[PDB]
């Protein structure tokens, strides 16, 4: 029954780095906290209690601090093994938990790879019609995709999906999927795929005409 | 040596009754309370009941408040969370979770979580995957390099498993997780990035297993001439 | 009882 808020909600730092996360209670709860690490597909792991008493097996380079409203997880020096999402919980009232702060890689920024794949004629046989624009290999994970249909902006009818970050280059990649009935792509022409990126000076759009591929 | 196995997770239809379970070893079950907690997308972790180490008091999260029940057999080294008229919004991974142990500490949280079970509740029914080809062209390349691909549309519930060529493809290969598409169904892209040079000489096969429908499709993916 | 007080045996 206490909100428990924490910041930043993305962290990106390199391997070495000091790295700080700070939790706050809406209102005191003592020393009564933990922090948690979660990595993707696994349960969250305990890794202090009690505002600082750090739990067995878990490297020194993890302390917390801080009793009341303000509390802070700092590690030392990052570990490759750090990277994940770290979880701040009240345990004085009911149970509640922070909604988590991702450590990431930090690397250069890198700018995507557009390809367009136009829809499959099997789909069209059966009445549907899938565009996919893939953004490849890129850093940081914001991005913004624009589907156009005859230059009018589509909006409801896209779906996008990212991966994981990858751990031998440390970039993300991407798919949206514009979905159309077959009658409603029969009625355009050009359909493109406009992206929006920070490695990008202005925004790249990858098209092609139906029927021409 | 704590350890806690969840269970019973699945495809439910909304309204309907489901019975989850948490087995405990590496510790004396009987002397223990023991929580569940669950963890969505879009609301982050979240408490939903905890018992008493001899079954007596139980509490609830609001949320599920008088449609959970949170139970023990402690006999049996299990703990039982039964959910009565799931909505969609149940619908998350259910980790079970053992008290942190008795000292002179008046507040107790917890200290060692199960791996968790998923619970998907859907008003959808099982369907096999069609998959399409995603053909590499010009507007596929870059240096050298084309994307190519296979999109598995329309299929329940997850998972589904893309190899490439019977697994004999391995590199570059970039399998997006899959999307929940306003229909009810799923949807997820495979893609791999082969030299250029390959397209003429190389044949790919993208092969998609999904078990619940007992479905393996293999399509090849050939290249268009734009 | 208090949820958030010891809930193991011999408190």
């Amino acid at each position: 029954d206490i909100q428990m808020t924490q910041s930043p909600s993305t962290l990106s730092a390199s391997v070495g780095d000091r790295v700080t996360i700070t939790c706050r209670a809406s209102q005191s709860i003592a020393s009564w906290l933990a922090w948690y690490q979660q990595k993707p597909g696994k349960a969250p792991k305990l890794l202090i209690y009690k505002a600082s008493s750090l739990e067995s097996g878990v490297p020194s380079r993890f302390s917390g601090s801080g009793s009341g409203t303000e509390f802070t997880l700092t590690i030392s020096s990052l570990h490759p093994d750090d990277f994940a999402t770290y979880f701040c919980q009240q345990f004085t009232s009911y149970w509640t938990f922070g909604q988590g702060t991702k450590v990431e890689i930090k690397r250069t920024v890198a700018a995507p790879s557009v390809f367009i794949f136009p829809p499959s004629d099997e789909q069209l046989k059966s009445g549907t019609a899938s565009v996919v624009c893939l953004l490849n290999n890129f850093y940081p994970r914001e991005a913004k995709v624009q589907w156009k249909v005859d230059n009018a902006l589509q909006s409801g009818n896209s779906q996008e999906s990212v991966t994981e970050q990858d751990s031998k280059d440390s970039t993300y990649s991407l798919s949206s999927t514009l979905t159309l009935s077959k009658a409603d792509y029969e009625k355009h022409k050009v359909y493109a795929c406009e992206v929006t990126h920070q490695g990008l000076s202005s925004p790249v759009t990858k098209s092609f005409n139906r029927g021409e591929c | 040596q704590v350890l806690l196995v969840e269970s019973g997770g699945g495809v439910v239809q909304p309204g309907t009754s489901l019975r989850l379970s948490c087995v405990a070893s590496g510790f004396s079950f009987s002397t223990y309370g023991m929580h569940w907690v669950r963890q969505s997308p879009g609301k982050g972790l979240e408490w939903v009941a905890i018992i008493w180490y001899d079954g007596g008091n139980k509490f609830y999260a609001d949320s599920v408040q008088g449609r959970f029940t949170v139970s023990r057999d402690n006999s049996k080294n299990t703990l039982y969370l039964q959910m009565n008229s799931l909505r969609a919004e149940d619908t998350a991974v259910y980790y079970c979770a053992k008290a942190y142990r008795t000292s002179l500490d008046k507040k107790y949280g917890m200290d060692v979580w199960g791996q968790g079970t998923t619970v998907t509740v859907s008003s959808a029914s099982t369907k096999g995957p069609s998959v399409f080809p995603l053909a590499p062209s010009s507007k596929s390349t870059s240096g050298g390099t084309a994307a190519l691909g296979c999109l598995v549309k329309d299929y329940f519930p997850e998972p589904v498993t893309v190899s490439w060529n019977s697994g004999a493809l391995t590199s570059g290969v970039h399998t997006f997780p899959a999307v929940l598409q306003s229909s009810g169904l799923y949807s997820l892209s495979s893609v791999v990035t082969v030299p250029s040079s390959s397209l003429g000489t190389q044949t790919y096969i993208c092969n998609v297993n999904h078990k619940p429908s007992n479905t393996k499709v293999d399509k090849k993916v050939e290249p268009k001439s734009c | 009882a208090n949820p958030n007080a010891n809930p193991n045996a011999n408190p």
